[PDB]
């Protein structure tokens, strides 16, 4: 948000570990998924609802911590000029 | 606080004066916390092993009189 | 070979390793998983194997056989590879009708994805992981080969002439004690 | 019938397959349990009309 | 059936159902899988050990 | 002893139960995945002594 | 038996135990399965083939 | 120093002036990497890669007279 000129964006860091399919407590047709490559700890997955340039990629290598690998999600709806419900009738 | 570190896991120990740890102040460390873990990590609250040691002494005493509750 | 990335299986016949004992509050393995069906396959295809024999006919697979030496076989159960299976697949494959001509079924693996079929994705109403993917699916289908050895032999003709029949069943291994 | 709404038991022996192979970072279908059940009782029933009829006495 | 392992989230939670099938004695029901013949409440055909009708037919 | 309290597995043969019928956004026990190949494992052992004993070489 | 696709000791590494069944060789454990009976060192009864009591009852 | 970074698993390759890593400063540098290092992520310090080179060099001087150990 520092980076960006605007501190209003919606902006979020998840976690796909928290989603790792445990025998019990996880519902078997529910969210979790099994555990591999990317639902894996130490791996992020960062949200940014603004357009941005891909230096912001190095920007985000100066803050994460060591050993964690980096992933980032363009949402186009957050940027789609006024209101995105599109109308036939 | 004790703080014991695991590969891909962090679980803290905490406890009161009385030894225990409410749910309450549980939520809290963890809410606390939440600004503090590393990114990608995964964070674990728990009560410190708390174990009561039951003592019945016998005490020889020279002043028999002074014997009493007090 | 499936101990390979995609599926990593890990079982091996020479460990001795007989049961998967799974435990609470662990991330499941989908190694797990395939090495568990992979157990019991195997020693179901060793009970076979200690009766039946590879080329051995059960019931039909009746054959038929034209003017022009073209071959068909009807449908039937036959032994092949720790699995009885129910043969229903209609080859044409023809002969020379010249010297010791052997016809025999032949096992292709295949894998089967959601991308190519896209039953195979979870259609469980109203849930998140709805038309997600998920596992895939091992094909096995028999075709008819002639003069292959590495197919198991059903029938073996010579001039074009049939040079052994059998009625009814075939078992090995019984039928070399009752010799 | 397992092949409705509440199971979805997706086995059916003409198409011939065999294994359910599973595979990382996907989530897990109770259908797919359910086959991988299904086709081993499936073989063994197979296995064990080629050799007894119903009512053997042992 | 409820999960009864002690101290985990999913403690007392429902689970997979069970396919129970249990066999009962029936007479003159042709659904059902023969296993004695009478005529005139007398035996019809005894078998002193296992019957195992694909090997019957080899062995006839 | 598989029905101890690490497993928990609830086959017996007395109960005439002979697949595990999953169910969708449920737990998944592992005393049910265990069960699961007991049963099988189970009528392979049965079907085994129908024709063979223990010791017999093949 | 740890988890393959990370390869390396870890809190979600662990997962679910195998029963291993090895065979051995015994003397006179009358619990154990025979395969052999000998008389003063000297082998008792022969099988040429495959063994089956069942099948074997049925074919006497 | 030169940080090799993985998925969950760091890789320090450090070295002194001669490019060798003695035990006693592997120790240390560990030491200091405590309060530094992200927890819960494996860390592993090692030696450089050094490659020890040798080299005889023939010259030729134009001033013959200049030859000599200086």
């Amino acid at each position: 948000k520092d980076y960006l000129g605007r501190d209003d964006i919606d902006v979020s860091v998840y976690e796909p570990f928290t989603n790792i399919f445990y025998t019990n407590k996880s519902h078997l047709n529910g969210e979790d998924h099994l555990m591999g490559y990317y639902y894996r700890f130490a791996v992020i997955n960062v949200s940014i609802g603004d357009y941005f340039p891909v230096e912001i990629i190095d920007v985000i290598n100066e803050f994460k911590p060591a050993g964690v690998t980096l992933y980032v999600t363009y949402d186009g709806a957050s940027t789609i000029r006024g209101g995105a419900i599109i109308k036939w009738d | 606080v004790y703080v014991y570190e695991e590969t891909g896991h962090i679980t803290v120990f905490a406890h009161d004066r009385n030894g225990n740890l409410s749910d309450t102040l549980k939520e809290d460390i963890i809410d606390a916390l939440q600004d503090y873990r590393p990114s990608g990590i995964m964070l674990d609250v728990t009560g410190v092993e708390k174990e009561e040691v039951n003592v019945s002494a016998t005490v020889t005493i020279s002043n028999k009189s002074r014997i009493g509750d007090t | 070979n499936f101990k390979g990335s995609p599926y990593l299986d890990r079982f091996d016949p020479s460990k001795d390793r007989t049961k998967v004992l799974f435990n609470p509050d662990r991330p499941l393995q989908q190694a797990e998983l395939n090495e568990m069906q992979s157990i019991d396959q195997y020693y179901l295809k060793n009970l076979g194997d200690a009766i039946f024999k590879d080329g051995d006919k059960q019931s039909g697979l009746g054959f038929t056989l034209s003017e022009d030496n073209v071959l068909t076989v009807n449908p039937g159960y036959v032994y092949i590879n720790g699995k009885i299976r129910y043969y229903d697949n209609d080859d044409s494959v023809k002969i020379t009708g010249v010297g010791k001509e052997t016809i025999g079924i032949k096992l292709t693996e295949r894998i089967v994805t959601p991308d190519e079929d896209a039953s195979l994705l979870d259609q469980t109403s109203g849930v998140p992981s709805y038309f997600s993917k998920g596992a895939d699916r091992l094909e096995e289908k028999m075709s008819l080969t002639v003069n292959d050895p590495t197919s198991a032999t059903i029938y073996t003709f010579m001039d074009g002439d049939l040079y052994i029949q059998s009625t009814n069943a075939e078992m090995d291994k019984i039928n070399k004690v009752l010799a």
